[PDB]
């Protein structure tokens, strides 16, 4: 059980199966996956938020090398300060909400297999954008945020004024 | 969800037109009426007519349909064109 | 031929129509197209520089004329900034002095070296 | 009022640039009791009231010399034209 | 509103209204691999994790400032504001 | 839809969601007055520090 | 950072309570100048939007006078000089922040009705997916800043590792140095306007429906987004898309 | 195909392996002569794109505008600017030829004309093309994780180094190169389907192949540029002259 | 520029279906507009008996200026319609059979 | 004087009048002040 993977890795899994096994799953389900699985991610960081408060002690996560080139390098790092989680129980808590909201506002649109999907990769770089740990990986989440913002607000594809 | 009918344009209608004051009779309506010559309605009460038809039924008209309707039974008939209601 | 880069095209056409541009959106939408979201019949004359005169081209707001509305954005900001810049001059005064440091400032405590306290320093 | 912590209890409790004064061993236990609740609003309440009532002590002398900034203007500007 | 569609595309993410008649038979599935991989990455990342604060002993960065000191001197190089 | 151009019916909402409706209303007006009366001279703004 | 965080609680149950509104009408339409009266028939969507436009006006109690009103505080509290015209640039956003607030909550639960009657008959609640995230936010809304201001507002506090240059930091100096009138006034002001915005929508509705040909030009002005959109469109879209094409 | 993806890189690798050995003091007399020419084939091929009424013709501008940003990095006398550079060429290599693929195989064997008024809609008919036609086009403009970002970034930042003003106009390349690319993936990919266009086949295997490698391989690329650092580390200190 | 004739009756219930429109759209309340527009109404029940031409026309494009003076913004549109914010949010697909372009593969 | 003052009567008439208009302004402001004042009085 690991706190600081957990925020990471489940809203990966909340992104990745609805769009590779939405025929597969169909509406029906993907709406309580995706709903249920932001849940519990937002409560493993108010359980989070609730350790840091009894120190004041970060935990971060190391990975691979992004480059290694002379004066230069970039690693994956990810580091919830407590402004990350200051930001992060905030995002979460709008972002777990909307989609059980969104379960009953969208039962008569069609296509919610891939909203659903949307708005789950939304939070997921969201998530990453907060708790990165260098000014790269804040890179990374602030250009695929404005690229779901495309995929977002041009949902239906057949207005003018959306695209 | 909600689904009108043609009745339902039907009883809109003539309660509309009962509500309205230059009326000639609330007795003399029917669907075939003429809102000009059987109602007494002058060039322009018809056009408020058709302002309040269009407000009514939630509906926007271009100027072109707005005076073909000449007779109650067309109007009934025109709404119940449109999907919007 | 009714902007002025149309008639700069004017000259280098060569038995093409050369007609009116008319913004896509300007037309009504209640007349019934062959394409009703392009707002075109199917066979109908493309004009000189199309793709300004598009569906897909800019807004092309109607309400006001652009250089009126020009005067309108600068006057806005204008009167903003203006308001501000001679309001700093009717401002009243504090009442607290700026607070005080120990230890010399703390110009130890921020770095610092005694020949270097003017830079990294605070008000003692 | 509080004596002045030494500079090597600043080291040692890491209080932060701008907390640092002739008020900040009050500070010290207070932060120490915020630690021990997890920053509750009801719970210690005593010892921020006796940081912020040192505070206004520190406020009361601010006032206090900026009132005798303000004496000294009147004086010289009287005395320059004179 | 459920107008018709053609069945004839086949999308990765559904098509229109896409709901499958085995869809508990799959979410069996989708439960068990989302489960597994969330428990898998989780306990795989885990010895890549580290505390912030409190990792190396305090002697050890004094130390380091020292040997900055000597490297310091022995370039004779002056602060940044000493002018 | 039974009556047009006439008096409407008064509406019918369900019990579940009008007793909800007076849980967040009487929970906004009591922690207000709690909050108004806990925070009372700080909150108008009353005790100066200013030294007389 | 204590606004960012409140802000989010209140600005999604905003829009949540605008969707279910708009869900709610069977025409699902947008103008507000075409919704009408709506209080007796959605009175739990009423009450969310009241909770979060009572917050969003920073009235006391809620978090929005915990995150909002201090800020305003801080713009007096500071040690430049240049910071008091802000207070009062800030001071009148306060102000038309309740304005408008107040017209999303008239006309779309007040006054009288302006749509047609029969999304009257239709108009019901919606479903417990809808209620429920509103039914949360509401109650965060409510209580996150009298729980998170020890967090974020102490008197000193060391959670946000951030380091404020000695002389930068105003917070003790900005709590003390308020007079009386300086904090009383943005409090009761944005109390008072809101109610008067309501009291003369309901008996009066001629002052703000005048028919001036300059009050006509200003309000559209201020309609079309300052009239930004167009300033943007024609002389750095379309210019550039021209100059593009020489 | 086989000439945009390698006779421009090609001609990237001539630069380095005849003109930077031999040509040394001469080449620092000069990088402010490729410096005006770089920035002025970024800035006015890129928005040469935006009035385009054909559609193969736009991802050849389009390649002309990441060549252009490819060799500021080769002249940066930079180890940041060779190995951004190279990244680059690798990358534009793998991410080009599947939009030459996407306009001229699923797009002109079906329909045999490349005019974009025509071409409106195609999700609604074709839900897997319009998805590569996105995640192509995000891949092409800059937008991380790809290799063309790595490429552009490591350009741009040895660009940087060697003369800031030119990197500061030549950073906009970043916006100028979204702005076309965008405005043909909204074109293509939204609307109500085109009354022109007939509906044809999805996408086929063979295709689908194609694409599927063409974007792993940008993908790997994307997550880790260290994966092909063994070949350059020597030739990236090779052709560095800092006296 | 006519006397009582079909045009020119079609010209002025063009213009008095845009005067009540655009009168529509300023005025938030009901009663405020209702009396509004029966004033508008006592407007054209004063004119609409004039015979000479001239004076006709003078009236009809004063009245047409008057009327561009109060344009309004965003005018109210129904949803579902091309003003609308409902306009083309999923419009059906035509059915159609898979044309096709290869001997080969489909 | 109006033309239509037959249909437009429902909206000022029984739901929609003024002392109706303002019936669920304060929903629960009748229960907090009893539950308030037997907060203030219990806590002594
Ligand atoms: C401290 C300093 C503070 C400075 C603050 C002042 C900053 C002002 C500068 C603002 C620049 C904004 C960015 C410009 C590029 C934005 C492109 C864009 O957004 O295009 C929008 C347009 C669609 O918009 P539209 O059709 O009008 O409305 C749709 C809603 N139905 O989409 C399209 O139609 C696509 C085709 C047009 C795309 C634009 C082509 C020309 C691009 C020119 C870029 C110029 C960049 C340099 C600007 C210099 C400004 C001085
Ligand atoms: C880390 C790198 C991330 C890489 C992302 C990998 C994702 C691969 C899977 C994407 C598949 C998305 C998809 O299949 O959407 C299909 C969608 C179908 O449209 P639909 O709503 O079903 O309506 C059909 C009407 N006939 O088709 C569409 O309407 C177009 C919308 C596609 C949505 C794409 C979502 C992923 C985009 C990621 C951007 C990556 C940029 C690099
Ligand atoms: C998408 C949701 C995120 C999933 C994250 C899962 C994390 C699993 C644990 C990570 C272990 C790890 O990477 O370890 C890193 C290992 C060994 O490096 P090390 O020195 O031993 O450790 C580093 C820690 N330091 C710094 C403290 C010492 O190198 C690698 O693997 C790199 C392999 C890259 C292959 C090319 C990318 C292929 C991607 C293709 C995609 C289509
Ligand atoms: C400062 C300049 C503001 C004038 C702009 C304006 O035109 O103000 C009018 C607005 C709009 O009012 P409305 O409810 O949308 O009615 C719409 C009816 N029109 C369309 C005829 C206006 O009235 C206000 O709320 C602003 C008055 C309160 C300001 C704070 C005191």
């Amino acid at each position: 059980y690991n706190a600081i993977s957990l925020i990471i890795i489940l809203p990966c899994i909340s992104w990745l199966f609805p769009l590779f096994f939405g025929r597969q799953l169909g509406y029906v389900f993907v709406t309580r996956m995706t709903s249920t699985l932001i849940i519990i991610t937002t409560l493993i960081t108010y359980y989070y938020f609730y350790q840091l408060l009894g120190n004041n002690n970060p935990i971060n996560l190391e990975l691979f090398n992004y480059l290694n080139i002379d004066y230069l390098d970039i690693n994956y790092n990810f580091e919830i300060d407590a402004l990350t989680i200051t930001m992060l129980l905030a995002i979460t808590t709008i972002s777990s909400m909307v989609h059980i909201y969104s379960i009953g506002y969208m039962e008569t649109d069609p296509h919610q297999v891939r909203f659903f999907s949307l708005l789950s990769m939304f939070t997921f770089w969201m998530i990453i954008l907060v708790t990165g740990s260098n000014y790269f990986v804040l890179f990374v989440g602030w250009e695929f945020i404005g690229v779901t913002s495309y995929l977002l607000i041009s949902f239906w594809v057949t207005r003018l004024q959306a695209m | 969800a909600h689904v009108l009918t043609k009745d339902m344009i039907q009883e809109r209608i003539v309660a509309l037109l009962e509500s309205f004051d230059k009326v000639n009779d609330a007795k003399n309506i029917t669907a075939t009426a003429n809102l000009t010559s059987d109602l007494g309605l002058d060039s322009l009460d018809v056009v408020e007519v058709v302002m309040a038809i269009e407000e009514e039924f939630g509906l926007e008209i271009p100027d072109h349909d707005a005076d073909e309707i000449k007779t109650v039974q067309q109007a009934i008939d025109y709404v119940s064109a449109q999907p919007a209601a | 031929i009714r902007a002025s880069f149309d008639k700069a095209e004017e000259p280098m056409l060569g038995d093409y129509p050369d007609i009116d541009p008319f913004p896509a959106q300007l037309k009504n939408p209640y007349k019934k197209y062959d394409d009703q979201q392009d707002r075109r019949n199917l066979e109908e004359p493309l004009s000189v520089n199309d793709d300004l005169y598009d569906m897909w081209s800019p807004d092309r707001f109607t309400h006001f004329k652009n250089q009126d509305a020009l005067k309108y954005f600068i006057g806005f900001l204008t009167i903003f900034f203006g308001a501000s810049y001679v309001a700093t001059y009717f401002v009243p005064e504090k009442a607290a002095i700026p607070r005080e440091f120990p230890y010399e400032g703390l110009w130890k405590e921020s770095g610092g070296t005694e020949k270097s306290k003017a830079f990294f320093g605070q008000r003692s | 009022f509080p004596p002045l912590l030494s500079q090597e209890d600043m080291k040692k409790h890491k209080i932060l640039l701008a907390y640092r004064d002739r008020c900040a061993a009050l500070l010290v236990p207070l932060n120490e009791c915020r630690k021990k609740n997890y920053y509750m609003p009801w719970a210690c309440g005593h010892e921020r009231h006796e940081y912020e009532m040192c505070e206004v002590a520190d406020f009361q002398r601010r006032v206090k010399a900026m009132d005798k900034l303000k004496a000294e203007k009147i004086e010289q500007a009287k005395a320059a034209a004179a | 509103g459920r107008y018709p569609f053609p069945k004839d595309v086949i999308s990765m993410t559904g098509g229109w209204w896409a709901n499958p008649s085995n869809w508990k038979l799959n979410g069996l599935f989708a439960t068990g691999i989302a489960v597994g991989l969330a428990l898998w990455v989780s306990t795989a990342t885990l010895p890549y994790t580290r505390r912030r604060e409190g990792i190396t002993s305090e002697s050890d960065i004094s130390k380091w400032n020292a040997a900055a000191g000597v490297w310091r001197e022995r370039h004779g190089k002056i602060s940044t504001g000493e002018a | 839809n039974y009556k047009w151009n006439g008096p409407l019916p008064r509406p019918h909402v369900s019990a579940g969601h009008r007793i909800a409706t007076k849980f967040l209303g009487a929970t906004m007006f009591f922690w207000m007055f709690l909050r108004i009366k806990e925070e009372y001279p700080a909150m108008l703004g009353l005790h100066n520090f200013y030294p007389p | 950072l204590f606004h960012l965080l409140g802000h989010a609680f209140f600005k999604a149950l905003l829009f949540m309570s605008a969707g279910s509104i708009i869900h709610s009408i069977l025409n699902e339409s947008q103008d507000i100048r075409t919704y009408g009266g709506l209080l007796s028939y959605l009175p739990y969507t009423y009450i969310c939007i009241t909770i979060a436009s009572l917050s969003l006006m920073a009235m006391p109690g809620l978090t929005g006078y915990y995150t909002k009103d201090i800020i305003i505080e801080s713009t007096y509290g500071s040690y430049s000089i240049s910071n008091y015209v802000v207070y009062w640039i800030a001071y009148l956003s306060a102000v038309l922040t309740c304005v408008y607030s107040m017209k999303i909550l008239y006309l779309t639960f007040y006054s009288n009705p302006n749509n047609n009657t029969i999304t009257y008959y239709n108009a019901h609640e919606s479903n417990i997916y809808i209620t429920l995230p509103m039914f949360i936010l509401a109650i965060f809304a409510m209580f996150a800043g009298w729980i998170l201001k020890d967090i974020y507002l102490g008197v000193g506090t060391d959670f946000v590792g951030t380091h404020i240059l000695p002389n930068n930091f105003s917070y003790f100096d900005t709590e003390f140095s308020i007079t009386q009138f300086y904090k009383l006034l943005p409090l009761i002001s944005a109390i008072l306007v809101s109610i008067l915005i309501v009291v003369l929508n309901e008996f009066f509705a001629i002052v703000f429906n005048l028919n001036n040909k300059y009050i006509n030009t200003v309000y559209s002005i201020f309609n079309q987004k300052l009239v930004s959109d167009q300033i943007l469109n024609h002389f750095i879209i379309f210019k550039g898309l021209v100059t593009s094409g020489n | 195909m086989i000439l945009a993806g390698l006779i421009l890189k090609l001609a990237l690798y001539a630069i380095l392996r005849l003109l930077l050995p031999l040509l040394c003091e001469a080449q620092i007399l000069y990088t402010p002569m490729i410096y005006i020419i770089s920035l002025l084939t970024i800035i006015l091929t890129s928005l040469a794109t935006l009035r385009q009424i054909d559609l193969k013709v736009i991802i050849a501008y389009s390649s002309i505008s990441h060549m252009g940003i490819a060799i500021l990095g080769v002249c940066s006398n930079t180890s940041l600017g060779i190995y951004g550079s190279i990244v680059l060429g690798v990358a534009h290599g793998f991410v080009s030829p599947a939009l030459f693929l996407i306009v001229g195989g699923i797009l002109y064997d079906r329909y045999h004309i490349r005019i974009v008024n025509y071409y409106k809609g195609l999700t609604t008919y074709m839900p897997q093309l319009a998805t590569y036609i996105i995640i192509l086009s995000f891949a092409n403009i800059g937008t991380p994780l790809t290799g063309n970002f790595t490429g552009e970034f490591l350009s741009l930042q040895g660009g940087f180094i060697r003369n800031p003003i030119i990197g500061g106009i030549s950073c906009i390349s970043v916006l100028l190169a979204a702005i076309y690319q965008l405005k043909l993936t909204n074109k293509l990919t939204g609307g109500i389907s085109s009354i022109y266009m007939h509906r044809t086949n999805d996408v086929t295997i063979r295709e689908k192949f194609i694409m599927n490698i063409l974007i792993i391989s940008t993908l790997i690329i994307g997550i880790c540029p260290q994966i092909m650092y063994n070949l350059l580390y020597w030739t990236v200190n090779n052709y560095i002259y800092i006296i | 520029p006519v006397p009582f004739s079909a045009a020119n009756k079609k010209l002025v219930t063009s213009m008095y279906r845009q005067s009540l429109k655009l009168a529509r759209n300023w005025i938030s309340n009901r009663q405020l507009f209702r009396q509004k527009a029966v004033e508008i109404r006592h407007k054209f029940d004063q004119n609409a008996q004039i015979s000479n031409p001239r004076l006709l026309a003078r009236t009809l494009d004063e009245t047409r200026a008057h009327l561009y003076e109060f344009r309004h913004p965003d005018p109210i549109v129904p949803p579902s319609f091309p003003g609308g914010t409902k306009y083309e949010r999923n419009v059906p697909p035509r059915m159609e059979k898979i044309m096709q372009h290869n001997l080969y593969e489909p | 004087k109006d033309p239509w003052a037959r249909r437009e009567a429902w909206r000022y008439q029984t739901n929609f009048t003024r002392a109706n208009r303002f019936k669920g302004a304060a929903p629960g402001f009748g229960i907090a002040v009893v539950a308030f004042g037997a907060y203030l009085a219990a806590e002594k």
